[PDB]
Parts: C-alpha cells; structure tokens; sequence
RNA sequence: AGUGGAGCCUGCGGCUUAAUUUGCACCCGGCCCGGACACGGACAGGAUUGACAGAUUGAUAGCUCUUUCUCGAUUCCGUGGGUGGUGGUGCAUGGCCGUUGUUGGCUGGUUAAUUCCGAUGAACG
RNA sequence: UUAAAUCCUUUAACGAGGAUCCAUUGGAGGGCAAGUCUGGUGCCAAUUCCAGCUCCAAUAGCGUAUAUU
C-alpha cells in the first residue's frame, strides 16, 4: 500500500489527475486463481 | 496486595509435567 | 420431548449472540469479579505476549505424553518401517492371527455380517496424548455444535466418542477458544486421544435422537502435542457516562470497589479503536475513572479483555454405537 | 429483480446512454 | 540534499551424440517400465493378496443382487447372516477378486470395506445420478479417503431406445459435479460384466498413505475359543491376507470399533483360495513384545465504634 | 531589591480518601416515574384506582411493610437486535420586529408636600 | 430422412409473467473501461487477513499458464 501511495505522490508531483487518498487505496480486492 | 497481574507471579509451572518421548 | 426443542431453540439463540458479540459477558451482579474472573489475566497483545507453555497443568496432563521432537520420531518411524525388514508374516500370505483377551460380542458381530478389519499399530501409538486435528463444517448440517459437547470421530481407522475443544487456526504461538463451530472456516478441534502419526482423516458425527449419525466435518490431524494452549477470552463491557478531555468516567463494568482495584493492570479498549488505561476507582459502586488517548463519543463503548489458558475434557470413550441406516429428513 | 440479457441489455445501455 | 555547483563532483571513469541420448532415453524407460510392473502384477496376482472391490449402490431403484449375478472363472460363494461376499477366480483372465458390498447410510459397514477396499465400483440409475443417501455416502467417503473407483451404470438398456442416448449425455452431466473426468461403464449383461471386470482389473491403483504405511487385514474367518465361557473372554483366531506391510506380532493389533490388543500368535495355514492350484512361524514371547498402558503406568474496640472511626 | 534557606498560606503534580469535582461539577443513603407494535399469559369467578391507623426510616409516607374497605376494563405480565419519540441537531421553506422629521392635547387608606401606592387623543410633510 | 436409423427440415397436440423457462466470466477505490462505498479481524487515526455493495468490459462465452508472432 505504501508502494501505491508513493506512486500517487509522483502523480501528483507530476502534474495529473490523482484519485483522492482514502484508506481504500492499497487493499487486495480478491483471491485470483 | 494482589491483583490480576501480580498474582501470576504465584504459579508454578514445574508439577505436572506430561512424559516425554526422546528422539 | 419439548425441552429437546426448547434446548434446540436455547442453543440456536446463543450462536446469533455468539456470532453477533463474540466473547462479551455480562458483569454478575451478585459474585464479585475478581472471584469468577480471579483464575484470568490480561495481555497487552494476544500475539506477542508470552505464556509459559508448562504454566499450571492439570491432573490430566499427568496422564499423558509428550513428544521431544514429534517431526523427527516421525522420520525415524517412517525410515524404519520403509527401509528395515521385520522378520513377520509379508504381504499376501493368508494368515491367521492368535490375540488373546477379546469380548464374544465381535464373534456375534461377525455372525451378524458386520465386517471386521484389523490394523496393526505403528510404535508409540496406543499412549494417549493431546490430538490436534483441522476440521472444517460441510453445509450438509447447519445445527448448532458448542464447544464441549460430545461429538464421534473417526480418525485414522479409530472410532471414539469425546469432547473437544474449538480453536482458531492461526500460525500465532497462543490461539482462541471458539464457542462454537461456525460454519464459515477451518477450525482446530483439541482432544484427549491415543497418538495417530499423520497423515490421517477427521470426520466428526453428531449422534441424532433417532440413532443416526450426522457428519458436521471433515478434516486431517495436524498434530499431536499437548504445547498447544486454548485460550478462552472474555470481555468486558462498560458505559463512559462522563466524558472530558482526554478523561471518561466509565460505569458498568465492575459492581463493587475492589473489583476495580484487582483488573487495574489490565489495558482498555473501546469499540471504536481508542485505547487507554484506568486510573482509579470512583466509590461503592464500580465506577471508574479512566484516561484514553483521545476524546469519546456517547455512542462509544469500553471493552476489556480478559485470557484463561483452557484444556480439554477426559471424556475418552472407545465405545461408538451402531447407528441405525440414515435417510434424509 | 433479473437483469435483461443479449438485445435488450444493449438496448437499455443506449436508451440510458444516448437518449438521456 | 541536493549539492550544487560550488560542490566537488568528478564524473567517474567507465570500464551427446543422438545415439547416446537416444540409448539413455532407452535405460530410463526400461527402469520405470519394470517399475510399473512389478507395481501392477503385486495385486490380484498369484503372488499377492486378492483384489478387494467393494460395490456401493448409490440410490434406491438400483438391484444390487442382479449385479452381483453379474459380477459371478469360478466363484467359491463365501456367505453371512445378511451380506454375499464372493471370492472370484479367473485364471482365464488370471486374477483373484474379493467382492464385498455395502449399502449406503450404514456409516461403519461402508466406511470399514471402503477403508479396505482396493477399488469401490458406485452403481447408478439412469434417471437420477444419486439418492440423498447416496450423496451422504458419498461425501463421508470423499472425506475419508477414497481409492480407485469406477463408476457402472444399471438400467439404460430398460429405457426406449429414442431416449437412451440423450439420457446417457443428461447422466454425465449429473455425474460430472462430483465426479469430473470419469466413463461411465454400463452393467447389463454378461460381456458387460466382462468388460467391467477387465476394466477393475487393468487399471491405475489410487494409493491411500495410512493404510499403505501400516498393516491391516480383511477378517476372512473368525473363530473364538473362549478360555471360560462364563467370563465371557477368550481368544480369536482372525484369517486374512495381510495387506499393508510386514505383520510384526511384537506390535499392538487395534480393532476399528473394538480397541487395541496385544495379539500372541501368527499360524500360516494353506491359502484357501489361490489363483492356481498347518505350518506356523512367529511366536509371542515379551522381551519385546510392547504393552497396551495407553495411560501412563507410572501412579480492643468498643461496641458501638464503627469500621470508619476504628 | 530579592526569591531559592525557615514558619505560615496557596497553585499545579503526587499520596491518602467514599469524595478529597473539574478543564456544586464530587461522595454516602431515601423518593418519583421508564413507550407503542407483534405474539403468549391473567382479567368481570373480577383486571386495576384511591385509603385510615400503626411501623420502617436520619425523618414521614398507601411513593414502601401489615390489616381489609372501596374504584371497576379506565387493564398489567413476559420475550424481541423490529421500529422508536415530550428526544438533540442542519438545510430549503411562509409571515413578523427593529435596522440601515414637524406642530398640537379620583371611592380608599398614605405623606411636610398636587407625597405614596391603589381604580383610571390628534394631525402636517 | 436413411442400408436401417438419429439429426435437421415439415407438421398435428401440450407448452411463458418473478414469462423462477432465473447468463456467465473477469476486472476496477496507482495509468487505457470502471469507487469520495460497508462490516468483521489484528499492529502502533494509519494499518494484515476475510466477506460484501457499486461500477466497467465482452457475452454462450470468458479467464489462466506456456510457446510464438
């Protein structure tokens, strides 16, 4: 998650749309098989 | 003078051992 | 007759309470909380804090053995029954087998049409010890299933009636008495039970009022060690009914004053995340004022957790009875 | 309540996507 | 911290033939090859025990006996007080079976002949795949463990035959969710039967590990000789193959519902029924002969005054 | 010039305490009352209301503990993870204040006293 | 129909409301299509694990691995 968050950073660093941090932003949606 | 944490200075922990199997 | 439906209905009615508050209990009113709580203690972390393994055993584990090293006697066992040649009887001879002290009842059993296998034991196998075996519940049968009561397994060709106790199955070093058997996961059911090297099958019957068996689950033995501790918890619930800044007077929890005095080393919590320590007693009724680290709604509710290493039942019985042939109700 | 399938569903798609 | 210009920076200075594979290939699978047949001819051979086939019918319009009169080369007809298990020869085909059966929802009949079973044949009616019984059975055997099965079909040939395809198909569809990649024979005559055996016969053993690391028999025949009637205890004499491993008799003999016992002696009497047509070895003595001790062997104020003002 | 030394007083900590409230709030005892909905119970064989006297009580009291007199459907017991209402709170929302000149017009008691209390309008810009 | 049949086609009869005669497979809260969501469970409000809701894509089909273009 704090890898996402960094990237989210350099996003913003860089000038684009950045989605807004909530405590969703680095969570596991499922099991993939 | 007791109280839940220092009345576990009280226990033992040597009596009832079960056997043990070496190897 | 009724009392079966009202005790069918009782149970039910603890499993929704069960699932919905976990391990909350209700301060009594009438025994004071540092006696029917005094054989309990509090951890900081339930994963990280230490509990001696060897701390206060029972008579039963007078009974019972131990391992040094279970992983190594299985090897030991297992390169010696693959590699060395015992001087027997080998594979496919028709033999017959002289024992000694067996009842007639399997002699007319055998006259009945009941088959009769026998198996010959591995070394270390007929001393009891503490059976732990993964379990999880098929959704065949939805009953309720509480922790202690009496339950047939079949594990490893052995048949025998027992009480077991319900863990989480974790990969911490301490793990949590389950109440129930929820139908949702794998559990840990810990027994009383001869040594059975793994691997091996876990099936557990329910003995219905009609005679029938009714499977509730299906699983491996993962171990046999007595080291494996349960851990029974119960919590404690209480009102802040005086919030300030960073300060609650909490009421509910406790009844008399040196109830207060006897759980002050333990850490609180409350539902909504916030931690905090109690202070002092207030007076003559339980309550307590308490500091957490921040402020506390109305809503809000201080919990507390409170730990007592548990241990199975000896309820060993070698004797399983034929059911009658199960049908579909 | 079901959902529609094949024709209809694309034809709910564009009635809530181009119509309005 | 980013140093600038006023800093000191210096950019750093950069600096087998075909035949020998084809005859290793050969060595290889001569070496499995043997393998695998030592493995296959061990069972149902004249040197080993019999194949034990436990057949299980799954639902309730299934005739269990008419498929054992098809299932029976001679068959010496071995006979209880309800049950029909059969020893059965053919030298044609050279194989020795044990044939057991067992109805569903009777947990410790099937569960036993299934734990000593070497193949369980499940039978099926062509309407339905299984009973709720049948499903019962079934998932008490899946959890305990199953060895080689195969799956027979009784009543397509009774169905019209301009259903009887489409009824096949709609079978393997009920059957498919339990059991995936799996042919479903059919069991209506005698070349059918044949075709079943040869199939149960030739085919890849599912090898269950806690019966293949200890050894365990099949009770053939049993016979008491109780030391006093009035005690009600005596001894058994209990003949079988010995399927597992070596039977050591200085090892504890555990009965499935009856408990553990310290056995005394192993008699080798001639083979009652060997694929092609008294003497004792073992003894008991307690030098080392383990016991059964499942449990450890080892045993101024006055009247008035309160408690605040005192 | 002192304070920091000493005695006393006071403020934060800490210690005792039932409380030594907190960034009369605190403590020890005694009153008052505390939904409907659903379902199952009791209820005119009577549901339920009021009550003298005595007592318990730190004190008295049908707001309590005895003894029966009356009122009669104005009912009262239990279980729900079901709402909730004398609830607290924000928004849009309709009415209504204040906000950003000029000229007129006496039964009663009481005091030094037209003293005191007591009854008792108009236009113009 | 066909060697004989099956299937398809052709036709009587029965056969549709939750027309329950019930479409799946994957992905989204870091960039191409698509999230200011909810509840459990642990660590010192952030934060491991689990279960959902909402949305997007293609559709009787749709993911995955490996090789290759």
């Amino acid at each position: 998650r704090a890898w996402v968050l960094e990237k989210k950073e350099r996003h913003r660093r860089q000038g684009r749309e950045v989605r807004p941090d909530t405590q969703y932003t680095g969570r596991k949606r499922k099991p993939r098989f | 003078k007791w109280d839940c944490e220092s009345i576990c200075s009280t226990y033992s922990n040597l009596y009832n051992h079960p056997q043990l199997i070496k190897y | 007759d009724e009392e079966a439906e009202a005790k069918m209905l009782e149970k039910y009615k603890q499993e929704r309470l069960e699932e919905m508050f976990p391990d909350e209990v209700d301060t009594p009113r009438d025994v004071a909380a540092r006696i029917r709580f005094q054989k309990y203690r509090g951890l900081k972390s339930f994963r990280t804090s230490p509990w001696d393994p060897k701390e206060n055993l029972p008579q039963d584990y007078a009974r019972i053995f131990q391992f040094q090293n279970f992983t190594n006697t299985r090897k030991s066992i297992f390169k010696e029954v693959e590699e060395k040649e015992v001087e027997g009887a080998e594979v496919g001879w028709y033999v017959t087998l002289h024992v000694s002290e067996v009842p007639v009842s399997v002699v007319e059993c055998f006259r009945q049409g009941t088959p009769l296998i026998a198996f010959s034991l591995l070394p270390h196998e007929q001393k009891m010890s503490v059976l732990n075996m993964v379990v999880r519940r098929d959704p065949g049968n939805t009953e309720p299933v509480k922790a202690k009561e009496e339950l047939i397994f079949h594990c490893g060709f052995r048949r025998f009636r027992a009480s077991p106790l319900f863990s989480q199955h974790t990969a911490a070093d301490k793990h949590k008495l389950q109440r129930f058997l929820t139908a949702d996961m794998a559990l840990v059911a810990t027994v009383y039970a001869p040594i059975t090297f793994p691997p091996a099958s876990v099936l557990l019957f329910k003995q219905k009022s009609n005679g029938m068996h009714s499977l509730i689950a299906t699983g491996h033995l993962m171990s046999v060690d007595p080291d494996r501790m349960v851990i029974k918890r119960v919590v404690l619930s209480g009102h802040p009914f005086k919030i300030f800044t960073k300060m609650a007077v909490v009421r509910y929890m406790f009844f008399n004053r040196e109830d207060v005095l006897w759980f002050k080393p333990v850490e609180l919590r409350t539902k909504w995340g916030r931690r905090g320590h109690i202070k002092e007693p207030l007076g003559t009724h339980g309550h307590m004022k308490c500091s957490f680290d921040g402020k506390l709604k109305s809503q809000d509710t201080v919990l507390m957790n409170l730990y007592k290493r548990v241990f199975p039942k000896w309820t060993y019985d070698p004797y399983v009875p034929e059911p009658v042939p199960w049908l579909k109700s | 309540k079901k959902k529609k399938t094949g024709r209809a569903k694309r034809r709910m798609q564009y009635n809530r996507r181009f119509v309005n | 911290h980013r140093p600038g210009p006023l800093k000191q920076q210096n950019k750093a200075h950069k600096g087998l033939s075909r035949v020998d594979q084809r005859h290793r290939a050969s060595q290889l699978r001569k070496q499995k090859k043997e393998a695998v047949l030592a493995e296959k001819r061990q069972l149902g051979g004249k040197d080993g025990p019999p194949h034990q086939v436990l057949v299980v019918p799954l639902h309730s319009r299934i005739s269990l006996p008419e498929a054992m009169q098809l299932l029976q080369g001679t068959v010496h007809l071995n006979e209880l007080g309800n049950t029909q298990n059969f020893m059965l020869l053919c030298p044609r085909l050279k194989h020795r079976w044990f044939f057991t059966s067992a109805r569903p929802g009777d947990l410790h009949v099937v569960l036993d002949m299934a734990k000593v079973a070497d193949t369980i044949l499940f039978l099926l009616d062509p309407l339905e795949g299984w009973d709720s019984t049948g499903d019962y059975c079934l998932s008490c055997l899946f959890a305990q463990g199953l060895p080689t099965y195969t799956l027979a079909v009784q009543g397509i040939s009774g169905l019209p035959l301009k259903k009887q395809i489409d009824t096949r198909k709609k079978l393997s569809k009920a059957v498919e969710k339990r059991f995936p990649h799996d042919k479903l024979l059919l069991l209506d005559t005698q070349q059918e039967a044949g075709m079943l055996l040869r199939q149960l016969a030739n085919q890849k053993q599912q090898h269950l590990a806690f019966r293949d690391r200890r050894a365990y028999l099949f009770a053939h025949a049993v016979d008491f000789v109780p030391s006093e009637e009035n005690n009600l205890v005596g001894t058994l004499k209990i003949s079988g193959y010995v399927r597992g491993q070596t039977l050591n008799v200085n090892r504890l003999l555990h009965i499935v519902g009856y408990g553990d016992f310290q056995m005394k002696q192993i008699d080798a009497p001639g083979d009652p029924f060997p694929l092609n047509p008294k003497v004792l070895m073992k003894a008991d003595p307690g030098r080392q002969e383990s016991l059964q001790a499942e449990v450890i062997p080892d045993p101024k104020v006055p009247k008035g005054t309160s408690s605040y003002q005192a």
